[PDB]
Order: structure tokens, then C-alpha cells, then sequence
């Protein structure tokens, strides 16, 4: 029996960029 | 997707390709994508259809999570890290 | 995320950092987030981007699913517990 | 083979608090 | 949640307190719950905070997935049903 | 290493009945 | 659901059943549904109630995963496949 | 212990057709 469980976490990171037509 | 700062993703124990839920504190969207490891410092740069999910400039929180039994769960100990507005390390606890 | 009464959590055999799976009745918000053991008696708290997705005094349902083999189905007994609108424990039944 | 099931819940609980810029 | 007519959920092989994902074509909304075996025949019934995700007398789909290794995979054979106005059996494939 | 497949699934049933305030 | 030109399909490594997430780069949804291997050549054709979740002629990004060890994590090569305007092969790299 | 990785991907595919009432 397996849970998913909090692996790990980035708190509060501020968004730098946005690419929507992004390639790859 | 999400391409973070391989240095802070290595922090965070993620890996490229690594699957990982995004929420946005600012409008409240939350969605699931995958990381995708940055050579920029303190870039942080959302791809994709995921774009129209957040602003540039938007405070976000990304979470990985992982399967575990329960001797796993008891071991277990979480990698949380707290960044600044320049997404730079503040701090990197073990616990909640 | 969600802090949750550790001595609630703990009747319904939560684990911190559990994911578990957040619906609200009243608004019909459905979303994921992981638990936090609270000292606080009684108190369900939602914490980060979810705040968005609730008001304080909604009535909430929590949900933790977990990955099963055919055995363990068979064995399996789920941990239903009812609370009233104090967060106080009224009923833990081991079937639907 | 596995599938996910219902291992336990919290019925109808109600929200005391929120903390939408929560630290931690 | 989302209680089924125990004899039809037999047949799409769902046991009780299995995740399945729920899909309304009327409106398109798509969320995830849990099956509860119903005493009814021909009962469907939305059982929560899902309630407010669909309508009585919409049409749904019903889904269940389970994580399989590369040889459960080749040798998987899903239980397609479906039914008729009234959830009445009509057809039970082995294939898409 | 494991994926999720289509295990089931019930095609097109119609919703007879909704309970918000179910109890269970 | 979606069916996907079975030779497109094989170049992605996907199997029919095997649980797809779609993303819409044109309307930014987001939902998850199944792979049906399809016929006709250059075909992407949504089915089911994730047809209300885009048009004919939208941009969309399929993703498939799956649950790996660490091993499976070191010695992994995901297969990303880009098509043109036709949905006709244009890549197909084993690194991001 | 498991993650969910991406396994793979079809990049920018056109959606050629739409079938809300599907059977099958």
C-alpha cells in the first residue's frame, strides 16, 4: 500500500518568465 | 512546462522531467506540469498552455510528491524551501 | 496546505504531508493540497493559494486515497469519520 | 496491479480559518 | 460520493471505494470521486460537493484506471459498458 | 515502472439523483 | 477519449488505454482522458465530454507518465515527438 | 518510492475533429 506523500516544496517563488508558443 | 534555476530546483530534489503540481497565490490556479532544469539564475518561466494560468511576476508555490510506503513515510523527510522575491534561498527546512 | 486538529487527523489516520483531496459543499471547490498536523483544537484551517478556494465556514469534505493491490482491497476497511460544526468527532465507521 | 481507493475521510468538517499568504 | 446500481458497478468490475473519474457530456464537467454500491437498479446518484457539478437526468461517463507494468499492460483487456436511458445493460466489450 | 490504463468505465449512464447534503 | 493516429501514437510510445493528459494551448485547458489508436493518417480527433473543452484546429500538447524508481529515473530517456500543421512527424528527440 | 515523470509527449498537434457523443 503506497500514499502520495509531500516530497518536497519551493515556497512563495515569483513567476520570471511566461512563454505560451514555447518549443520543446 | 515549468523551467526552474537547476540550482534551486537541486535544492528542492527535483528532477528534469519530474512531474509537479503549481499553484498561483495570486489568482488561485493550480495545475500539474513538469520541471524542465534552468540555466538562468533565479529564472522561474512558465511554458506552454500553462502561460495563460499565471502572470508574469506572480508569487507561485511548486510541489513534488512522491509514492511511499509506510516505512518510507516514517523516514521521510521533506525538502522545504523558502525564496525570496528574487528567488533567491531563504531557507531550506527539513520539517514543516 | 490544510491544518487540520492533529487529534482529528489522527482518527482518520492521516499522516502529515499526506496528500488528500479537499471538496467544499458549499461552493463546490474541488482540490488537492497536503495535510499539517494543528495544536489548535478543532481547527481546519486552509492555507496558501487554496484560501482562494474557500471561505472560513464552509463545510469541507477530506478525502486520502491510497494505491491498493487486489489483497489489500479485500482486507481493506476505510476510516469514515463524521464531525459536527465544531470540528468535534460524532461517528468513525469502518464501512460506507 | 493497483488502483486507488478511498482510505479514509473527514465528512462534512468546517473551515475555522484561512491564511492565503501562510509561510511554511 | 457517487452511488452506482451495485449490479451494474459488478459488471464495469468497480469495487466499493474505488476512484473513478466522472465525466458529464451535458455540461462537460470532469471531476474524480469514489463508488459507493447502490441497492437500487438503475441508480446513479451524485452524492456531496459533486452534486453541484452535474444535473439529474445528464448523461456521464464512468471511469476507472489502475497502474499497471508493461506485462499487465499487454495482457489488460478493459471492461467497456454501456447502457441505455435507463442505465439498463445494452453492451459489455472486452475492447475499444 | 508503472501507467495508469483504462481500467473500466460505464458509458453514457444517466444520472437518476443528487444528494448535496448527503450524509455517509 | 482521444484518438491519435496509431503511427503517431507508436512514435510516442503510448498504448491504447494509457491515460494521456491533454493541454489546449489555445483556450488553456487542461483535463486528462485516454488514448484510442486511431485510423485515419494525421488524425487527433477529441471524443466524449472533453469535446466542450476545445475546437477543431486547436494547438494541444499530449503528455503520458508514468510512476519510476530512482533507477528508472536515472537510466530514463523520455520521447518527445513534434508534429507540424498536419500532425506529421517533424522530431523526435530523447532529451529536452 | 515512486515520482510520476513525463514518459513522453506529442508537441503541438492540431486537433483535426470532435465527437461529443462518441460510442465506444
Amino acid at each position: 500500500m503506497t500514499f502520495e506523500m509531500l516530497y518536497s516544496k519551493i515556497h512563495r517563488a515569483t513567476i520570471t518568465d511566461a512563454n505560451l508558443n514555447y518549443i520543446g | 512546462x515549468i523551467t526552474i534555476d537547476e540550482d534551486l530546483a537541486k535544492l528542492a530534489k527535483l528532477r528534469e522531467g519530474m512531474k509537479v503540481e503549481i499553484v498561483d497565490v495570486n489568482n488561485g490556479e493550480r495545475f500539474s506540469t513538469y520541471v524542465i532544469l534552468g540555466k538562468k539564475r533565479g529564472e522561474i518561466c512558465v511554458n506552454g498552455a500553462a502561460a495563460r494560468k499565471v502572470a508574469i511576476g506572480d508569487v507561485v508555490i511548486i510541489l513534488a510528491y512522491a509514492s511511499m510506503n509506510e516505512d518510507e513515510i516514517n523516514a521521510h523527510k521533506p525538502s522545504i524551501v523558502l525564496v525570496d522575491e528574487k528567488n533567491e534561498i531563504l531557507e531550506k527546512g527539513l520539517e514543516h
